[PDB]
């Protein structure tokens, strides 16, 4: 899990998450994930507006655009409070597809949310969690943020 | 008939254990958390301090 | 006239496999319980404790 | 190993990642394996490109300077993939379809300076891994030491 | 209003008063909150199949009379007409320190 | 114990790739199917290859 | 285990004791204790003369 | 009568308990090759080396 | 009349059933003392030994 | 719980020595017979011992 950092907390988290071994397909469209800062429970969605393909050849995450018709605009901070976005790290035999992300074995892809107003994340605070598919077995999601942020070092490694 | 018993007690032992399974996987989950963070702490705690120099 | 009884012991035979389940499955709960509540004490136990400074 | 290109008052321009597997591990096939390296303000992927006209540059008998440009080719290193270089490899499986397996030694060549777009300075860290489509991934990890004063460091 | 709340698209906090509704909590019922359903079958009659995931609500204070402190256990069942009852069983923890605690 | 010979290139009209899979049965006049199903391993290394 | 001394000898035992992790309630009044020194075996059980709560 | 049927499920019950043991013995055979390889190549690794006299 | 087969060959059920059910109490009797003179015995060996003074 | 007591020396005619095993079982009129088995230590050297 990584995450970017402005002001006194982290904004942005990017978690990347892949396949248990000798797994069936799993169609991350209808997968939920649920987050909590011990002070509020956001559950959050699959929009489809949000989804980046490209990535899976290369370049920069956190700073991947997405297409509403017409043009091209940043994926993080449009992103809205209940849903989270999707782009595509690894994938060798083009089984994603905007409108059916379905995973199978090798692919890694990252859930993007943005957790700006909906959890305070300052310093030496724990944030647990799951990401729950359709059948199978639960991620879990568990970290404490770090003792200090430095200006020096906006992009974090949380888990 | 007696296969028709056979059928319906298959369904059960199933079940059965399919619940038995999920209880290791669970747990397995939970366990991994704590472990990850009891390390990583460990290791911060040694690792760091301070010096007085004058 | 052989008919008629095949059928009558064929609903026992379904009642009785029925019954059977019921504990297995019945069982598999009684024990979920207690085997998560282990393991989680367990834990709590060996990694929680206090050291004097 | 990790070693890298100082140019005078800019900074370490170009890396290159030393991998080799791991005692007993199965193949690994480098050419889908991503690589995500973390600094000051960007986490980028890389992915796996063709060293010209052949698959991986064949220097199993040696190099007279890594980072010559006109012995090495250093040009499809763009600013979203990795070229590989291959050591030592009894068996020609670098050679033919890129394939790791034991015994085989392999450089990543990365342009660091256009994937992060600037040289990295002095007195900053650098962490990353790379990951393969099955198995652990190697960790890199390093700080760029205070005082530049050599064409070529060894970050190791 | 409606059978079952639809937060098919996501809740910004499960227990904000405005934004979830919890009003029909009642010393004697609960009610029900649709999380994941593709077929609607829960948002329409309330009919629970495969791979729907939904949430029970339960304002506890008001069915017990009273809030559930530390080091107590609480253990049930929800029972379906037909079909085996889910079991739920915890102790609360020795020490509250969070305002969302995760009994599981 | 025996062995069938089936020439793949030819019966599927072309040559199976990495990363693919295989499934079928052999099914007999009577009786139960003799099940294969196997995946092509991620990287050709050698001639002879043990799909097992 | 903690023992008071006079003489030449320990001549009261105070042993302390507690559940395991996840343990259901036992009730010490239908315990049985065990002890020897190599020389004798005795085997003590409770007196509800003798609480202090 | 209620014995033909007892017969002929016993026949389908042990062949499956058959199929279910063989996976087991199968995988137990690749699994030791396996386990025994890592071992032996692990040792080699650290036990070797080479040393500059001058 | 089918039920008078039914009883019968329930009967049998029972005492296979209770046949199968003994080799494993027993085989675990075995077990039992083999598996615990094994942790016993290799104890004593580690722990003990003796020291040249002198 | 409950006791046994058995005057060894007066069943087998002699007292048991060092090094040596005796195996048996206490079997009730009907269920599982309570296994027993223990060898002897190498050492005598207190009066009563923890054959367990
Ligand atoms: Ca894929
Ligand atoms: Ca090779
Ligand atoms: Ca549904």
């Amino acid at each position: 899990v990584l995450g970017n950092h402005s002001g006194g907390k982290i904004n942005w988290l990017a978690v990347l998450i892949s396949p248990n071994a000798g797994s069936a397909p799993i169609d991350l469209s209808q997968a939920t994930v649920m987050i909590t800062d011990g002070t509020h429970k956001v559950i959050a969605k699959y929009n489809s507006t949000f989804f980046n393909g490209t990535l899976k050849n290369g370049g920069s995450i956190f700073e991947a655009k997405y297409n509403n018709t017409t043009a091209l605009k940043p994926l993080f901070d449009d992103l809205p409070a209940t849903a989270f976005g999707i782009v595509v790290l690894q994938d060798a035999d083009t089984s994603c597809s905007k409108d059916t992300p379905v995973i199978n074995k090798g692919d890694i892809v990252a859930i993007c949310l943005n957790v700006s107003n909906t959890l305070n994340l300052k310093p030496r605070t724990k944030v647990t969690g799951a990401v729950i598919p359709e059948f199978g077995a639960p991620a879990v999601i568990s970290f404490t943020t770090p003792a200090t942020y430095l200006d020096t070092q906006h992009i974090i490694e949380l888990q | 008939a007696i296969g028709i018993g056979t059928l319906i007690i298959f369904i059960a032992m199933v079940l059965v254990a399919a619940v038995a399974a999920a209880v290791l996987i669970n747990t397995s989950g939970f366990l991994q958390q704590k472990a990850m963070a009891t390390g990583k702490e460990s290791t911060e705690q040694v690792a760091s301090g301070l010096q007085v120099i004058r | 006239a052989i008919g008629i009884g095949t059928l009558i012991i064929f609903i026992a035979m379904v009642l009785v496999a029925a019954v059977a389940a019921a504990v297995l499955i019945n069982t598999s709960g009684f024990l979920q319980q207690k085997a998560m509540a282990t393991g989680k004490e367990s834990t709590e136990q060996v990694a929680s404790g206090l050291l004097c400074s | 190993g990790v070693t890298g290109h100082y140019v005078k008052n800019k900074g370490i321009d170009r890396i290159v990642i030393y991998i080799t597997p791991n005692a007993g591990s199965a193949p690994i096939d480098l050419k889908q394996c991503k690589l995500f390296l973390m600094y000051d303000g960007k986490a980028v992927s890389l992915n796996f490109s063709k060293y010209d006209t052949n698959t991986v540059g064949d220097f199993t008998n040696g190099i007279k300077d890594i980072f010559n440009t006109t012995v090495v080719k250093w040009n499809n290193a763009d600013a979203t993939s990795f070229v590989v270089v291959a050591l030592q490899d009894d068996d020609k499986s670098l050679l033919t379809n890129a394939v790791i397996n034991k015994g085989d030694l392999a450089g990543v060549l990365v342009n660091v300076s256009a994937a992060f777009g600037k040289h990295v300075g002095t007195r900053e860290r650098v962490s990353g891994y790379l990951q393969p489509e099955f198995g652990a991934p190697a960790v890199i990890e390093f700080t760029t030491p205070a005082a530049f004063t050599s064409d070529v460091i060894e970050l190791q």
